[PDB]
RNA sequence: CCCGGCGAGGGGAGUGAAAAAGAACCUGAAACCGUGUACGUACAAGCAGUGGGAGCACGCUUAGGCGUGUGACUGCGUACC
RNA sequence: UGUAACGGGGCUAAACCAUGCACCGAAGCUGCGGCAGCGACGCUUAUGCGUUGUUGGGUAGGGGAGCGUUCUGUAAGCCUGCGAAGGUGUGCUGUGAGGCAUGCUGGAGGUAUCAGAAGUGCGAAUGCUGACAUAAGUAACGAUAAAGCGGGUGAAAAGCCC
């Protein structure tokens, strides 16, 4: 089956988060969970908390057995980017983005 | 922005 | 100094087709605690090549 | 019946409406030709 | 519109473009450009045009069989539910009833029966005239209608 | 085995027992049609290039249905000279079913 | 209808040996053009490479009338801000014969993909043998 | 009586990004550029319904001359032995008769030449 | 109740007609950013379409091919106000 | 800047002169089909047409005819929780603005017909407001007083506490 967890307004660039998210795509949840685990990005540590809630969501509301998963379905979305002020040389401000977006993992017992 | 910066001088194409 | 006409999502993806992350090869096996950690790196625990040598 | 009525054929000649596109003709300066005083909002001059 | 006259920039020198009253119709919240007033919709009418479209919207009338002249027509006391019979009786749905000189008893039993009109023939207009279906019509009505179209 | 005939004032290379679609024909909805204007016959081996109007030849269609082709739209234009037009356009045509291509 | 297209996954393309001993380098080049780009086939589509593979021998004796032989300048251009550099018609024989056909050739087939295409089925050869005796190509006379 | 042009704005701007569907980018996405698309598809189409006449009709040319020379003899004497011997069959159908039935076109040019000999 | 920092967020469960009505909450458009799928694309040059057009993929009778997506190759083609 | 004064290839005829015959060649002309304007004659009407002829490039501009939106009467009528308006596709259709049917979303309004009014149609105005791209994960992270280590706390310590 396809369970799903999900980063909503996750305090980092979509750009990045994707960016990694793009390792662990159709692999076994446990090398991926691995490749997470050394990979040293913050979008890193996210997207690693959202499938360790994702394999805990399979595995308690749909059912069991981590090793029969895979990340099928893994997608980020951009989410609504606060709009800050950075003031720049001789009167000038710009609009520094605090972006973020919305992670979205699916484990899938195939 | 209230504030609007003045164009730098035009070079004098005189 | 600046663009004279926006560049496009094309250009763009074909600019980012080499920024792609690259995973880990093969994470190694401790000889003793057979846990997975980077080659040439100690373990979670301290074991580096079966030698528990930080127990921290 | 009130929904049965008409006036007849030529009363009302329905108008004419400026600046709204090209095949309803005066469209883009609305039959008042290109620059000219007499193309100006309140241009024209004294009888 | 309540604001200021203030040039929101200067004339030149700044990227924006020209600008002058931040109650420009352009801008948003500003000014209608032709901003509508209270006006007067009344149109005129000669004399002999009015009279002429009436007695010509009472021939269409007679000559549709929807005038139902009568003699008298009235009802005792103010019953909205004795005059719904009377017009059960006569076959009538939406009717607007011309009495020659009208009564407040039939009067405020017609004033609930929103699907039925009572006047007096002085105060006739061809709105209701074409609006009702049946124009019931009391003979001295009739009269006073003839006397004032002539 | 063919047979050369035009119809709207343009010729067709047809072959017994197809369908062709024509310019419209005005014949009725299902109604027989016959076209004296063969221009050749193939018949295999001996080809019958007649001259002009084969002599003996005439071919049997029949009127399959009448229609109309799919819109065009077409749209004239003039840049910066405030000028532009549309209309679309559906050519009616009328399909013939060729029964027998009498030599 | 619809009028017949080729279909390259269809069209049959067939060889043929030509000697260029002391034939007119336009005129044997105009043939073999007309050959390569298929315009000799009634199948002739204009989207479709429908030509032969043709194979071109002795290209070092091909002719030229006029004093053609040591005045038709070949011209090219490296790229670089000097580089124009430039070579007769003799020279051009002495050093790369092949390259005369080759360019004649060239220069009358289409532009574009389907140009450089039926460009690559000639075979030019400076020499009379050709190793392609396997495809049995039929000698041509052009 | 105000008037509120969303709804109906959207119809004509959509009405013009259905036809611009397949092009490129912006050209596909954005109306102010989909619209000079689909005016000069427009044009375009209109200019190719009399160029595909000339195209098609060179192209018939071009198969009758190459199917006149394998039979030996040139496209324009072929043409005018038509002519001549009162042939109607346009150009079109000769084409056609030249790529599909081969020893019909040969017919063909024995009647052309018959004619102008 | 479960993951998580006795977090944020989420998955269950529950209320509810409906929770892509969950409070960032009726409707939810377009721009813009994505995931999957079909096709194309790493020897090909330019207002990026239009006419032709193979091949591929997919759906319908019966073969007649048609309908949809794409669109190799090719002719013309220097946006709008 | 590079051939660079056939458009290129190339040609000793594929050049120049004369004669001739074919052919290609345009949205021209002809053919088939269709629409429309104007005229001319007849039945009869501002018409269907017997028809005929002819016209139909078009800016400024003039003329004529329309579609569409919101609101009023028609309408205490009509469609609608057996699913409205809106959204989103599809099919069909009209010469055009457009229209109709309907799948899915939507969950309460819409409204014939014929008349009436106009805040009645946007692509441009260095147009106004909102949202969102581009450059770009680029510049920079604000004094070149300058950090290292151990321990503690903690989900996490270069920056906090010792
Ligand atoms: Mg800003
Ligand atoms: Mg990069
Ligand atoms: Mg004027
Ligand atoms: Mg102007
Ligand atoms: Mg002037
Ligand atoms: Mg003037
Ligand atoms: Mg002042
Ligand atoms: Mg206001
Ligand atoms: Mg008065
Ligand atoms: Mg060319
Ligand atoms: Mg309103
Ligand atoms: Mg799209
Ligand atoms: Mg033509
Ligand atoms: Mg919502
Ligand atoms: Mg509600
Ligand atoms: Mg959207
Ligand atoms: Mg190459
Ligand atoms: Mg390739
Ligand atoms: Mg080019
Ligand atoms: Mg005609
Ligand atoms: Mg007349
Ligand atoms: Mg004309
Ligand atoms: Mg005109
Ligand atoms: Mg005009
Ligand atoms: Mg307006
Ligand atoms: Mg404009
Ligand atoms: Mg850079
Ligand atoms: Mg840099
Ligand atoms: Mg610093
Ligand atoms: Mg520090």
């Amino acid at each position: 089956m396809e369970t799903i967890a999900k980063h909503r307004h996750a305090r980092s660039s979509a750009q990045k988060v994707r960016l990694v998210a793009d390792l662990i795509r159709g692999k076994k949840v446990s090398q991926a969970l691995d490749i997470l685990t050394y990979t040293n990005k913050k979008a890193a540590v996210l997207v690693k908390k959202v499938l360790e809630s994702a394999i805990a969501n399979a595995e308690h509301n749909d059912g069991a057995d981590i090793d029969d998963l895979k990340v099928t379905k893994i997608f980020v979305d951009e989410g609504p980017s606060m709009k800050r002020i950075m003031p720049r040389a001789k009167g000038r401000a710009d609009r520094i983005l605090k972006r973020t977006s919305h992670i979205t993992v699916v484990v899938s017992d195939r | 922005p209230v504030y609007i910066p003045r164009p730098r001088p035009p070079h004098p194409r005189l | 100094a600046v663009q004279q006409n926006k560049p496009t999502r094309s250009k763009r993806g074909m600019r980012r087709s080499h920024d792609a992350l690259t995973a880990v090869t093969s994470l190694s096996v401790d000889k003793t605690s057979g846990e997975k950690h980077l080659r040439h790196h100690i373990t979670a625990d301290g074991y580096y090549r079966g030698r528990k040598v930080i127990a921290k | 019946r009130l929904n049965t009525l008409s006036p007849a054929e030529g009363s009302k000649k329905a108008g004419k409406r400026l600046g709204r596109g090209i095949g309803s003709g005066l469209g883009k300066t609305g039959g008042r030709g290109h620059k000219g005083q007499k193309s100006r909002s309140g241009g024209g001059v004294r009888r | 519109v309540t604001g200021s006259g203030k040039k929101p920039w200067r004339q030149k020198g700044t990227g924006r473009a020209r600008s002058g009253s931040i109650k420009s119709p352009i801008w948003r919240s500003g000014g209608v450009t032709f901003a509508a007033r209270p006006q007067d919709h009344s149109q005129k009418v000669n004399k002999k045009m009015y009279r002429g479209a009436l007695k010509s919207i009472l021939s269409e009338l007679v000559r549709q069989d929807r005038l139902i002249v009568v003699e008298k027509f009235s009802v005792e006391a103010p019953k909205t539910k004795l005059l719904a019979q009377k017009l059960k009786d006569m076959a009538l749905e939406d009717v607007l009833i011309i009495t020659g000189e009208l009564d407040e008893n039939l009067f405020l039993a017609a004033r609930n029966l929103h699907k039925v009109d009572v006047r007096d023939a002085t105060g006739i207009d061809p709105v209701s005239l074409i609006a009702f279906d049946k124009v019931v019509m009391t003979a001295d009505a009739v009269k006073q209608v003839e006397e004032m179209l002539a | 085995m063919y047979a050369v005939f035009q119809s709207g004032g343009k010729q067709h290379r047809v072959s017994e027992g197809q369908t062709v679609r024509l310019e419209k024909l005005d014949i009725a909805t299902g109604e027989t049609v016959e076209f004296a204007e063969v221009l050749m016959i193939a018949n295999g081996e001996e080809v019958k290039i007649g001259v002009p109007f084969v002599d003996g030849g005439v071919i049997k269609a029949e009127v399959v249905a009448h229609g109309r082709g799919e819109k065009v739209k077409i749209v004239k234009f003039r840049r910066r000279k405030h000028y532009r037009k549309q209309q679309g356009h559906r050519q009616w045509f009328t399909d013939v079913k060729i029964t027998g291509i009498s030599a | 209808m619809k009028t017949f297209t080729a279909k390259p996954e269809t069209v049959k393309r067939d060889w043929y040996v030509v000697d260029a001993t002391g034939k007119t380098l336009g005129r044997l080049a105009t043939e073999l053009a007309r050959r390569l780009r298929g315009k000799h086939k009634a199948e002739y589509t204009p989207h479709v490479d429908t030509g032969d593979y043709i194979i071109v021998l002795n290209a070092d004796k091909v002719a030229v009338t006029g004093n053609k032989r040591t005045d038709k300048v070949y011209y090219h251009h490296t790229g670089h801000i000097g580089g124009i550099k430039q070579a007769t018609f003799e020279e051009m024989i002495a050093r790369r014969p092949e390259r005369v056909i080759e360019i004649a050739v060239k220069g009358m087939l289409p532009k574009g993909p389907l140009g450089r295409a039926m460009f690559r089925k000639l075979k030019v050869y400076a020499g009379n043998e050709h190793n392609h005796a396997a495809q049995q190509p039929q000698v041509l006379d052009i | 009586a105000r008037v509120k042009r969303g709804v109906i704005a959207r119809a004509r701007h959509k009405k013009i990004l259905k036809q611009a569907k397949g092009y490129y980018g912006a050209r596909s996405r954005v109306y102010r550029v989909a619209f000079q698309a689909v005016i000069k598809a427009g044009q375009y189409a209109y200019r190719d319904r009399r160029q595909r006449k000339r195209q098609f009709r060179q192209l018939w040319i071009a198969r009758i001359n190459a199917a006149a020379r394998q039979n030996g003899i040139s496209y324009s004497k072929f043409i005018n032995g038509l002519k001549k011997a009162s042939v109607e069959i346009d150009r079109k159908i000769l084409a056609d008769i030249a790529v599909f039935d081969k020893v019909a076109f040969t017919a063909l040019v024995e009647k052309a030449k018959a004619a102008l000999a």
